[PDB]
RNA sequence: AAUUGAAGAGUUUGAUCAUGGCUCAGAUUGAACGCUGGCGGCAGGCCUAACACAUGCAAGUCGAACGGUAACAGGAAGAAGCUUGCUUCUUUGCUGACGAGUGGCGGACGGGUGAGUAAUGUCUGGGAAACUGCCUGAUGGAGGGGGAUAACUACUGGAAACGGUAGCUAAUACCGCAUAACGUCGCAAGACCAAAGAGGGGGACCUUCGGGCCUCUUGCCAUCGGAUGUGCCCAGAUGGGAUUAGCUAGUAGGUGGGGUAACGGCUCACCUAGGCGACGAUCCCUAGCUGGUCUGAGAGGAUGACCAGCCACACUGGAACUGAGACACGGUCCAGACUCCUACGGGAGGCAGCAGUGGGGAAUAUUGCACAAUGGGCGCAAGCCUGAUGCAGCCAUGCCGCGUGUAUGAAGAAGGCCUUCGGGUUGUAAAGUACUUUCAGCGGGGAGGAAGGGAGUAAAGUUAAUACCUUUGCUCAUUGACGUUACCCGCAGAAGAAGCACCGGCUAACUCCGUGCCAGCAGCCGCGGUAAUACGGAGGGUGCAAGCGUUAAUCGGAAUUACUGGGCGUAAAGCGCACGCAGGCGGUUUGUUAAGUCAGAUGUGAAAUCCCCGGGCUCAACCUGGGAACUGCAUCUGAUACUGGCAAG
């Protein structure tokens, strides 16, 4: 219920890289990128509009681990609230402590990110939390628990990060990690390589 | 069953022993009221109609009968009286 | 006899009450005459844990009502002066 | 005021009593067209004074009948 | 009522109790219902390690 | 759990909230006790007493009147194979 | 700020366009079944046979109503061991308490089920001819006497259940009498009706040594009102069938007597000969209704589980008692069916109350824990009882959260599956390296859910009294079922934890081998006749995830019942044609009414649920604040175009 397969065939089933194991081989050559998701991933298909629809709706979905279950939720979260539900769907999916945490730099994977928020090692706002779909409210911060810090997962997390294009809406302390959140996630300040129309229109049915 | 509030059965069995003998002392005494109605003769059902009035107002005191039932039953006495005599 | 009681609501190991006008004899959660403020016995630190609606209270009072155990020491804690 | 209607006379083949008839254009539910709902009334009146085809103001009051619970206001255009 | 068994190599006989569930066989007419192998005495079906949801084949053992 | 327990005067029921040592009881509930076990008490030192398990002899075989009691067959039997030990099924 | 909301695809033909059904893509469930299965939170858990039910519990309390005390503990005159006050015991209802009974109040509430019920009911909005324990306000009284009767006694009947006979004592039990009013009746004058005493403390007078006397607390009965609940009437709404056309005879209304808490054919007497019916009476079948749940863009369609209001039933059928209220679940009586005890004479009971059982069925739980909190019954209170309720157990049934690791890692390993056999794929996936270590396992700390209540004390009331009682602060010791709780802190270690379906098109995802119209697959179209991406087995790949599919179910798509929003020459469908009653609609002008209609106001539209801006459990589900909403309905006051009624042309 979390992925727990072969990572970077996901990424292969995607083409692009969708950042998922950056780690200390920052370069990502060693996968064979784009061509090679199994014996018969060495063509190219018609690929119909279901399916542009579903593998742009999986690489949304694959970036951050939210099952179908949960992720629909956002759906029915994003169309209740007011905005345009292109946008407020990638905004409130910003709000993830993980998602946080990982654009405060934190963690250099969401799966090395994960394995601190799950192991309760975050004290954000000044209570920790160990779940990570939490939502981290507009105007706020997040601090590390002081009694389990820097024990080589958050010098590496500090290391490549602050060489991956320094994000936005938040500062990080960057000394010894006192993450704080700003503002509201605007659609100009994304990765903007993802579509939103090609999700909201697969969930109307 | 053999709960111990069955005892409401018979305290309820010698309270209706109680009862159906008053209500039946109310209940002759109009029908010597009506009897005189039947005869006619005004001072026999002026005089019954005076006799069971205290009667029939002290069982609502205790309750077995209703007031505007025992108010009833002075307004049908003294109605058919008079419009005989 | 009308009371002023208390109906529990909430889920489990984490009660609520609203503070209720009803007739005596009907259930506790069911059938009720007004519902005239509310108590958290859990009210953890915000100052809303309760807002008594005096003035009824103190309207059914002439109106014979019964007003019951906590209810009337939820008075003597959230006092008239305040 | 008080609660009283209008009506009209249909059975007067009987003794201090009449069946009134009252219309009520509602509206259909589904399907918005105007339906002209008809409505019996066995209603009490005083002694025999009418006769059929005159509108009758009537007004509800006790149960003086088994189902005669309205009574007779006044007459209005006698015909013939 | 008729009814379809599907998979093959059934131990089915003259008396059995079975359990029914609706389907379709429209290939066969008049017959429309299929017993659910994984039910009573109609057993499951003779090794199947593809699709056992179906015809009540259990998991092999490892 | 201890259900209830009953004296049991020749299969008649009279209530028992109490039993000591050296008296009879029946104890009602008791889903999974066999013979002779050694019922005692936990939170405590356990004991064990019991070292016996008589003989079968003559095995015959049955077949019902039709195959809709056949589920029965094997639950009345069943219902028969908790109680007695030298009494066995195949 | 509170609806920012509506998709389509396959399938007839050699091909096309339509008409037109069938099917799938979505959501949902009180779900079952197959395979698999780690934990936690909030939920739900007999839909079928209202089938029959074993056992334990589901309603008692009151000594501040009373005679008494059978138990328990006491001061107590005393008894006897004999360690002469250490104790064995005898007195004794004189104390705190208290079975058995009389009496008061409750048991008509809560809890359950949906068989009956198509309108006696229910939802909605109104009314008049009423009654209403307890709680409450006001106005007064609260005088004086009596006869029994339980209990208990002496005898006695019986197996018990339960008695029967003769004596006997009390009561806030019952029965008169006095005396009545803003009360009932009566045009009037008048006539008539009620009540009970208990508990605490005590200056002083009086003590027949009880008490009276005073104060305080409370109860009591009468009348008029409040509140709450209840009974009742009326309008509309509330299923399918016309292969259900006449129906009804206390039936439709009057009059009078009686009945009724109050209204009425309610129930009889006599009279009148009527009442209901095409806007569907009567009849048959099915069904509890509603707020709402589900789906839908909406309108509608389906439905009425859980939670809440109402109604009906309590083994089947009928009747009445008692009482404030029942024609009564755990009451009575009778008839019937079915079980149980037995000494054979005679008695006992109703799980559609919580568990629990056999059975029916695809299908659903523990004879569990505590009266700690909320609520209820009784009581001055303390307290007692409470299968209501709060909690725990089992069950992925549902919704929601979380984990089974992270990073690194290429000889691109071995092995497997392929290869035009050069390579590729599985796949950085494993190993190995370095770290993290939640939840589970384990050892220690640790909230809150608890307000109260108990004893004492000070103060104000209070009264002739600093007493009592009442209120108020105040101190001490306490009240936690769940519960080795929620949560927290540390130990050891990647270590205890991943499946199920599909892969021809619909629809995301392919090769090889076996097999040859066989074995079988399949929701639809359709595949298999020796090169099958559809059959079964591997490998690969996709989807979803502690679940995943299969079936069933409802709406959607379905504008294939079309009100919004369809058609009828040939695709299904103009009666063969015509006359015509009900009914539907109706040229034009003025005046009038305001029924329809529209505008504004008022009452209500129960709560919850649904939606928006917020708040609290770490998040979430979930609980929760206000608002909006409930688009309705009824009443009231207006506007006079349009439609209708009326009058005239």
């Amino acid at each position: 219920a979390r992925y727990l397969g072969p990572k970077l065939k996901l990424s292969r089933r995607e083409g692009t890289d969708l950042f998922l194991k950056s780690g200390v081989r920052a370069i990502d050559t060693k996968c064979k990128i784009e061509q090679a998701p199994g014996q018969h991933g060495a063509r190219k298909p018609r690929l119909s509009d279901y399916g542009v629809q579903l593998r742009e709706k999986q690489k949304v979905r694959r970036i951050y681990g939210v099952l179908e279950r949960q992720f629909r939720n956002y759906y029915k979260e994003a169309a209740r609230l007011k905005g345009n539900t292109g946008e407020n769907l990638l905004a409130l999916l910003e709000g993830r402590l993980d998602n946080v945490v990982y654009r405060m730099g934190f963690g250099a994977t969401r799966a090395e990110a994960r394995q601190l928020v799950s192991h309760k090692a975050i004290m954000v706002n000044g209570r920790v939390v160990n779940i990570a779909s939490y939502q981290v409210s507009p105007n706020d911060v997040v601090s590390i628990r002081e009694k389990a810090k820097k024990q080589s997962r958050v010098k590496a997390a500090l290391e490549l990060a602050e060489q991956r294009e320094k994000p936005t809406w938040l500062e990080v302390d960057a000394g010894k990690m006192e993450g704080t959140f700003k503002r509201k996630p605007e659609r100009s300040d994304l990765s903007a390589d993802i579509n939103e129309h090609l999700i909201v229109e697969l969930y109307s049915k | 069953n053999i709960k111990s509030a069955k005892k409401r059965a018979i305290q309820s069995e010698k309270a209706r022993k109680h009862n159906a003998s008053r209500r039946s002392m109310m209940r002759t005494f109009i029908k010597k009221v009506y009897a005189a109605i039947e005869a006619g003769d005004k001072a026999a059902a002026q005089k019954a109609f005076n006799e069971m009035q205290p009667i029939v107002d002290r069982q609502a005191a205790k309750g077995l009968i209703h007031k505007n039932k025992a108010a009833r039953h002075k307004a049908n006495l003294t109605a058919q009286i008079n419009k005989l005599a | 006899m009308v009371t002023i009681r208390l109906a529990r609501h909430g889920a489990k190991k984490r009660p609520f009450y609203q503070v209720v006008v009803a007739d005596s004899r009907n259930a506790r959660n069911g059938r009720f005459i007004e519902r005239v403020g509310f108590f958290n016995p859990i009210a953890s630190e915000k100052e809303e844990g309760t807002r008594l609606d005096l003035d009824r209270i103190a309207h059914w009072v002439g109106q014979g009502a019964t007003i019951s155990d906590r209810v009337a020491a939820l008075i003597k804690e959230v006092n008239k002066a305040a | 005021k008080i609660r009283t209607l209008q009506g009209r006379v249909v059975s007067d083949k009987m003794e201090k009593s009449i069946v009134v008839a009252i219309e009520r254009f509602v509206k259909h539910p589904i399907y918005g067209k105007f339906i002209k709902r008809t409505t019996k009334l066995h209603v009490h009146d005083e002694n025999n004074e009418c006769g059929i085809g005159d509108v009758v103001e009537i007004r509800e009051c006790r149960p003086l009948s088994k189902t005669k619970s309205w009574t007779l206001v006044r007459v209005v255009e006698k015909a013939v | 009522v008729t009814s379809y068994i599907g998979g093959e190599g059934h131990n089915l006989q003259e008396h059995s109790v079975i359990l029914i569930r609706g389907g379709r066989v429209k290939d066969l007419p008049g017959v429309r219902y299929h017993t659910v192998r994984g039910a009573l005495d109609c057993s499951g079906v003779k090794d199947r390690k593809q699709a056992r949801s179906k015809y009540g084949v259990k998991r092999p053992k490892a | 759990r201890f259900g209830r327990i009953v004296q049991m005067h020749a299969n008649k029921r009279e209530e028992i909230k109490e039993v000591r040592a050296g008296d009879i009881a029946a104890a009602i509930g008791l889903k999974d006790v066999t013979t002779g076990d050694t019922l005692c008490d936990p939170d405590a030192p356990i004991i064990l007493e019991r070292m016996e398990f008589p003989e079968p002899v003559i095995s015959i075989a049955v077949e019902p009147k039709t195959k809709a009691d056949q589920e029965k067959m094997g639950l009345a039997l069943g219902r028969l194979a908790k109680e007695d030990p030298s009494f066995r099924v195949w």
